[PDB]
DNA sequence: TAGTAACATAGTATACATAGGCGCTCCAGGC
């Protein structure tokens, strides 16, 4: 239903995701930074299987989830992006469909440039910088070795709309006028 | 770095310099975006200048640093009387302002100007009240920690002519995180104990 | 931070476009825990501009240019500065105070002594125009004075000296690569405390090799060497051995693999040589090693011209990290390469001082050529083998050739270090810098105008004056004023006895005697009037007196007997350098672009010199003595005697009579010639008598101005002329002289015709004033044609100032002799080339012998032509 | 001093008479052009009209959304100095949100300074 | 709203040159 529009400052102030269940909200923002390191990995070519395979230095890769060895692999998109708005910034992690929508090129296409044309790969990463979208983010807090780390997961990205966004901004500024 | 803030060139020029920090009144600004029309552009052998205008004050100069080797975007200089969006950080020199262009984009949908002005007013109000509320010896000093000592010993031990890479360093040391490896490597390279051979991921000690 | 902080500064740096008002200092600091000296960096902020405003006497309105009949005062000037200029040019904070100053310079319509308004404010504010005018003030001074000069003259720092800092601070983040850093708030806390001995430095000498690849037309680095000394004394004798550590690094350019069992051979020979994979590895290793060693002086040959630019270009192209380690300041954007005369190279090595032996050799001694082989041959006595660039690729087949190449590079570095130590450059540079007061890296760079300018600036600042502000802004040009005088010679041969008399430091003595200075002489081509003989000594006479008195002590040290020859040579070089510095101080008064340009001040000196020479000549001629020669300060007397004691007594009497007149001027005997051959003005040869006493004396050959000392004649002609002139001055009958000369000429002609002479005795050396591409008439210029061919063929990029050798070949194309010039390598390699004998017999030996033998009866030009067998008719 | 060197506030057809002898930018819906070409009429999207005059008759064919830079004269008319036609090939422009944006801007002019404010 | 990984996260323009003086021969080439 209606998106719980919340500024990241409010998100960190009320402590979203500290409960036993994750919390869902969506917002518009502009990408400021992306990490190209460790962004590419080999997934299990078996259908509906995305476990990371292990190279056996023989041209045949064995998957532990299916207990099966295959001579080929499928690339799968994993990405960490730095989201940022007028007030605060946050670190989010994407997946195949969301990163593919953001970048605009399928993973198998990227499978070629990293092997034959690094300059074109860098250009593809470059031209997608400083873009604005609407991201649905789910927040949950997990503890690892006695510190609580807030993680962000995004499952949907969409192009920005102006009509309802402008109406919402007008409504919010009118509301703050009374306060 | 922290957060982009929409603004207007009038506020940009009215801003003041305090201890390398530009403040428009009680508002801090580091990266800004502005949407406007280009009146005139001048072509330099390397750089490109633009005359942006948002009909709030006099036209402003924007400098875009492009390397002349990359003949990709310089040949696509935007023609005049076009409304564009500019994102970047400002610079100050001898009491005349300047803008450094991180990115230039022609604007396709033209409700974006009203959206941008609403962003400007709303963000200005919110952050202005956010700052309005109150309560807001000389020795060489040497010495290396145990972790950096282990890293240096691991680098030294390898006999490969090209030296070690990051994969072997991570494999040998499972007692500490990757970020600690990066920090130790950065410090060791800064102090000159190690040097890169071919790529940024290959290293080798200098003494041996 | 603990109270005070002592350190010894060496070099300074500033940047007025990015960090205005800050000055960096790099130097050494003593650490008690390790009992050693380590590098240190101190950075100074808050340097304020200084302006001087000159009040008027009547208030003149700008629009009308008339006087309004209103008296002026300091309050009016203050109000005019505050109300109008401050608001117009956006000046917020300032301090103002009246002061007293004196002006004695070129700007007209300024009183000699007046009251000025001193205004000081921070440097971040804008800069006022250099030609400001106002209602109440007519002129302003010191608008565009740099920060470094302001700091140096305010703190009275004269070259390297011990400094102390009061109440230091601690920087938030590192700035330099030094071990210890510090911060000073104001330039008031820095004080000079120099009364103790300087500390030792660390010296590194280095050289590398290059090769040109066929595919990529760029120069690569394939081998390097370096030698380091850790405790090089600065004022004592040169340590022996001059090096304590060394290293070498080698790598394969792009494709060729190292010969097999190279590593095993290296292990067997136990040589500390590092092998690399690619060029980037070599560059990274070199940068890490220089950072670890931390040298203070880097010495090499042709550093500024070729080596540094190639190194920086390869660092840029190979994308090596941390390029700033070659200096001492953390920087990321490298300055534009090449650019102007050494600006980028000097800026790249900030904090580290570069010593090029070529410039020092040019300044100190005189040679026929300035490549390393000639310097080794002359300064030392050894032979250096040269490896052609073509063979380099072929030496990548066997390990022995690679080891030989590395040994050759190491030997080259050792030769460079030995030459630098032998010439004794560092103590001389330190002494000159301490005398003048500039930055001693600029002293190592070269040039004579900057030293004099800084010396005069210090002298004027210390004496409460105002100095002129800086101006905004090839071959010898036309003369501007009358110079010296040369007497009419008396050509011929003299046999009885010749006496020579000469003044000591003529021009400094003139300046000191007649009290000639900027302040004293009143200037309105007309020679001004002499000063009134009741005033006091000016600044220039005192500076000249100090500089000329610094030389008498060195001469006194020279006069001591029982000295090793090398020490005598060093002392002679030092004394000559001091004399040249004094003469340059005189001559800078005529430089058009100088900061202290004044033409009459030198015309008066030259006029007095000519007058004194006239008076001396008349006085000597009055004593019934015959005068035959004189060159603007000297007199030749023909005593026409044989007894030596009579000549000595006559010279003593003449000296006593002449010295009786003047106050500071002195005369002396410069030599006694047993026999003299005079040809023209400034051209003669004689036997100088060296009195060893004990009933005997030794005669030594001397030449002045002949075509035997020039560098543009072949060696064969020079040798023949030397032999002939040696025969002429001998004590024999004239007929025997004629017969011996004829026999020698016939033998020379026969030998040259037979072609038995070596190839080496045919070269002609010339130098280029400009770049080889800037000569429109390259068709008829041989030394330009050969230079262009060398530049276009291979490398080494010969430029202005270098020497080009050439020979004349016979190409069988019936062209003129001037268009058939070829390099020696072309003659040796190509087969359709041979030495042109007729040209060498007709245009190189015949004119020299004819000119030398002109004043001797019995030998004529036609007889010379017939003797050589050059088709007599 | 040319007009592009001075601030130009965004004023709609509502307050034409309150900015007399003042530079002003206007945008909106083209309605009708006089046959002479020296002047035409404009719509603000609220049913009100505003007329614009030029010193020289217009030479090019105009259509769609247009903005005009000018000054309010004694007759509350706009002496245009320049104009730009707005694109309508891809996305419609909703003038109502623009109008309320002007209202909000006039409501809090302090956070949208006009000219150089010290 | 399963499946994914591993464990924190980055500065970059530019602008600014030095160089002591004059006097007295040599050569190459055209007129
Ligand atoms: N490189 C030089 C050499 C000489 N001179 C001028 C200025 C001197 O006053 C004059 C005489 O030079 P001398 O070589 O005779 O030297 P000094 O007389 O100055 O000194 P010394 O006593 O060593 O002969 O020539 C000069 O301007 N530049
Ligand atoms: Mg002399
Ligand atoms: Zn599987």
């Amino acid at each position: 239903s209606n998106t719980n529009w919340k500024t990241l400052y409010e998100v960190k102030s009320e402590n979203l995701g500290q409960g036993d269940k994750p919390d869902y909200f969506s917002s518009v923002a502009t990408v400021v930074y992306l990490r190209k390191e460790n962004c590419m990995y080999q997934a299990c070519p078996t259908q509906d299987c995305n476990k990371k395979v292990i190279d056996q230095q023989n041209g045949l890769y064995r998957c532990e989830k299916c207990d099966t060895e295959f001579p080929n692999f499928k690339y799968r998109m994993i990405l960490s992006v730095n989201i940022a708005d007028f007030q605060e910034n946050q670190w989010v992690t994407c997946f195949q469909e969301s990163a593919e929508a953001i970048l605009g090129q399928n993973a198998a296409y990227l499978g070629e440039l990293k092997d034959k044309n690094e300059q074109a790969f860098e250009e593809v990463f470059q031209n997608a910088n400083f873009r604005s979208f609407i991201f649905r983010v789910r927040v949950k807090v997990e503890t690892y070795n006695d510190e609580s780390r807030i993680k962000a997961t995004v499952m949907d990205v969409k192009p920005v709309d102006y009509r309802e966004y402008g109406r919402r901004l007008v409504m919010s500024i009118r509301r703050s006028a009374l306060m | 770095a922290q957060h982009i803030v929409p603004c207007t060139i009038s506020q940009l020029l009215s801003a003041t310099l305090v201890d390398e920090v530009f403040r428009i009144g009680n508002v801090e600004i580091s990266q800004v975006t502005i949407v406007g029309i280009i009146r005139h552009a001048e072509k330099a052998p390397t750089n490109i200048v633009y005359k942006i205008d948002d009909m709030t004050a006099a036209p402003m100069d924007v400098r875009q640093w492009v390397d002349t080797d990359d003949t990709s975007s310089e040949n696509t200089v935007v023609p005049p009387e076009t409304y564009v969006k500019v994102a970047g950080h400002l610079r100050s020199f001898q009491n005349k302002k300047s803008l450094v262009a991180f990115k230039i984009m022609p604007l396709e949908d033209m409700n974006e100007f009203t959206t941008h002005i609403l962003e400007v007013i709303n963000a200005h109000m919110v952050l202005s009240k956010a700052n309005s509320q109150p309560s807001a010896s000389f020795m060489p000093a040497n010495g290396l920690t145990v972790a950096q000592n282990q890293v240096l010993n691991l680098i030294k031990a390898c006999p490969r002519p090209e030296g070690l890479n990051f994969q072997d360093l991570k494999n040998q040391l499972k007692h500490m995180s990757v970020s600690s490896i990066k920090q130790a490597v950065d410090f060791l390279s800064n102090e000159g104990h190690i040097y890169s051979t071919v790529d940024d991921d290959h290293f080798k000690s200098t003494d041996a | 931070e603990e109270q005070v902080f002592h350190f010894y500064w060496l070099d300074a740096y500033e940047d007025q476009y990015n960090q205005p008002g800050v000055v960096f200092l790099f130097g050494k600091v003593w650490i008690e825990s390790a009992e050693t000296h380590v590098s240190c960096c101190v950075m100074v902020k808050n340097i304020e501009r200084t302006l001087y405003f000159l009040p008027r006497e009547m208030k003149i309105d700008l629009n009308t240019g008339k006087e309004t009949g209103t008296p002026i005062s300091m309050k009016d000037v203050y109000e005019e500065f505050d109300e109008k200029i401050a608001t117009k040019y956006k000046i917020m904070k300032f301090k103002s105070k009246p002061v007293e100053k004196n002006y004695a310079f070129e700007i007209p319509d300024v009183p000699e002594k007046s009251e000025y308004l001193e205004v000081k404010y921070s440097a971040e504010m804008p800069q006022l125009p250099q030609d400001l005018k106002g209602e109440t003030f007519s002129h302003v001074f010191g608008t565009n004075t740099s920060s470094l000069e302001l700091f140096l003259m305010n703190r009275k720092i004269k070259g390297p000296c011990w400094l102390e800092v009061k109440s230091p601070q601690l920087l938030n983040q590192p700035v330099s690569w030094c071990k210890v850093e510090a911060m000073a708030l104001k330039p008031d806390l820095v004080n000079v405390i120099k009364d103790v001995s300087p500390p030792p430095l660390v010296v590194m000498a280095f050289s590398m090799k290059t090769m040109q690849n066929a595919k990529n037309h760029q120069n690569e680095i394939i081998a390097m060497a370096a030698l380091v000394h850790h405790s090089f004394a600065l004022d004592k004798a040169a340590p022996k051995p001059p090096f304590q550590s060394h290293f070498c690094v080698v790598s394969k350019p792009k494709d060729c693999i190292f010969p097999y069992a190279f590593k095993e051979v290296i292990e067997k020979k136990n040589v500390k040589v590092e092998v690399a994979a690619t060029e980037r590895t070599l560059l990274g290793f070199f940068l890490a090693k220089v950072h670890k060693i931390d040298p203070d002086i880097i010495v090499g040959h042709n550093i500024y011209g070729f080596e540094l630019e190639v190194l920086l270009q390869r660092i840029n192209v190979c994308k090596a990290p941390h390029w700033s380690k070659i200096g001492r300041l953390k920087r990321s954007n490298m300055p534009k390469l090449g650019g102007r005369s050494g600006f980028g190279e000097r800026n790249a090595t900030c904090g580290r001082m570069i010593c090029d032996v070529e410039i020092s050799a040019k300044e100190l001694i005189r040679c026929k050529s300035y490549h390393l082989s000639e310097l080794v041959q002359q300064i030392l006595k050894t032979e250096r083998v040269v490896i052609p660039m073509e063979n380099i690729q072929n030496m990548y087949s066997e390990s022995s050739q690679l080891l030989y190449l590395l040994e050759h590079t190491w030997k080259d570095a050792k030769f460079i270090l030995q030459i630098m130590c032998e010439l004794n450059v560092l103590p001389l540079a330190l002494q000159i810098t301490n005398i003048a007061g500039n930055i001693m890296s600029r002293t190592l760079m070269g040039g004579r105008s900057e030293r004099n300018e800084f010396l005069l600036l210090h002298a004027f600042y210390e004496n409460n004056y105002i100095v002129p502000d800086k101006q905004i802004f090839k071959g010898r040009k036309k003369a501007a004023y009358a110079g010296g005088l040369v007497l009419d010679p008396k050509v011929g041969f003299y046999d009885k006895f010749i006496l020579l008399l000469d003044f000591n430091s003529l021009y400094p003595s003139i300046i000191q005697e007649f009290n000639i200075c900027f302040t004293t002489v009143q200037r309105v081509e007309q020679i001004p009037e002499l000063p009134d003989p009741s005033l006091e000594m000016g600044i220039l006479p005192r500076e000249i007196r100090k500089l000329v008195e610094r030389r008498k002590q060195v001469k006194q040290l020279m006069k001591q007997q029982d000295l090793n020859p090398d020490l005598i040579l060093q002392y002679d070089i030092r004394q000559k350098a001091l004399k040249l510095t004094a003469n340059s101080m005189y001559g800078c008064l005529g430089f058009s672009y100088s900061r202290f340009y004044a033409k009459p001040l030198a015309a008066l000196v030259t006029y007095k010199g000519r007058e004194i020479l006239m008076h001396t000549k008349e006085m000597v001629q009055k004593m019934n003595l015959e005068v035959i020669y004189g060159d603007t300060d000297s007199i030749m007397i023909n005593t026409n005697s044989t007894n030596l004691e009579e000549v000595f007594k006559l010279g003593n009497k003449v000296k006593s009579e002449v010295n009786k007149l003047y106050k500071l001027l002195e005369i002396d005997i410069d030599g006694v010639f047993k026999s003299l051959l005079l040809l023209k003005k400034k051209k003669y040869a004689a036997l100088v008598v060296e009195p060893t006493s004990d009933g005997n004396y030794v005669t030594k050959q001397e030449l002045k101005g002949l075509d035997i000392v020039r560098r543009d004649w072949c060696d064969l002609a020079k040798d023949t002329g030397n032999f002939v002139i040696g025969q002429i001055l001998s004590d024999q009958s004239r007929d025997t002289i004629v017969e011996n000369i004829q026999k020698r000429l016939i033998e020379i002609g026969e030998n040259v015709l037979n072609g038995s002479v070596p190839v080496s005795q045919f070269e002609i050396n010339k130098a280029l004033t400009k770049d080889p591409q800037d000569y429109p008439d390259k068709k008829s210029l041989p030394h330009v044609h050969v230079a262009l061919w060398i530049n276009s063929q291979g490398g080494r990029k010969v430029k202005a100032g270098d020497t080009v050798s050439y020979v004349i070949c016979q190409d069988g194309s019936n062209l003129t002799a001037s268009q058939r010039a070829y390099a020696p390598e072309q003659l040796q390699k190509q087969d359709n080339l041979t030495i042109d004998t007729q040209y060498y017999l007709a245009q190189q030996i015949h004119p020299v012998v004819a000119r030398i033998c002109e004043p001797i009866d019995g030998i004529d030009a036609v007889l010379i032509a017939t003797w050589l067998g050059l088709d007599p008719t | 001093v040319d007009m592009m060197d001075l601030p130009r506030s965004r004023i709609n057809a509502g307050m034409l008479a309150q900015f007399i002898d003042k530079p002003v930018c206007f945008v909106g819906r083209l309605e009708k052009i006089h046959p002479t070409g020296k002047m035409f009429i404009l719509s603000d999207g609220e049913g009100k009209n505003g007329t614009i005059e030029l010193m020289e008759p217009l030479d090019e064919e105009i259509s769609g959304i247009v903005e005009v830079v000018g000054r309010v004269t004694a007759k509350a008319t706009i002496l245009c100095t320049s104009y730009v036609q707005f694109k309508e090939d891809s996305h419609p422009f909703d003038l109502g949100l623009y109008n309320e944006a002007v209202k909000i801007i006039h409501d809090f002019p302090q956070f949208y300074p006009l000219g150089i404010v010290q």
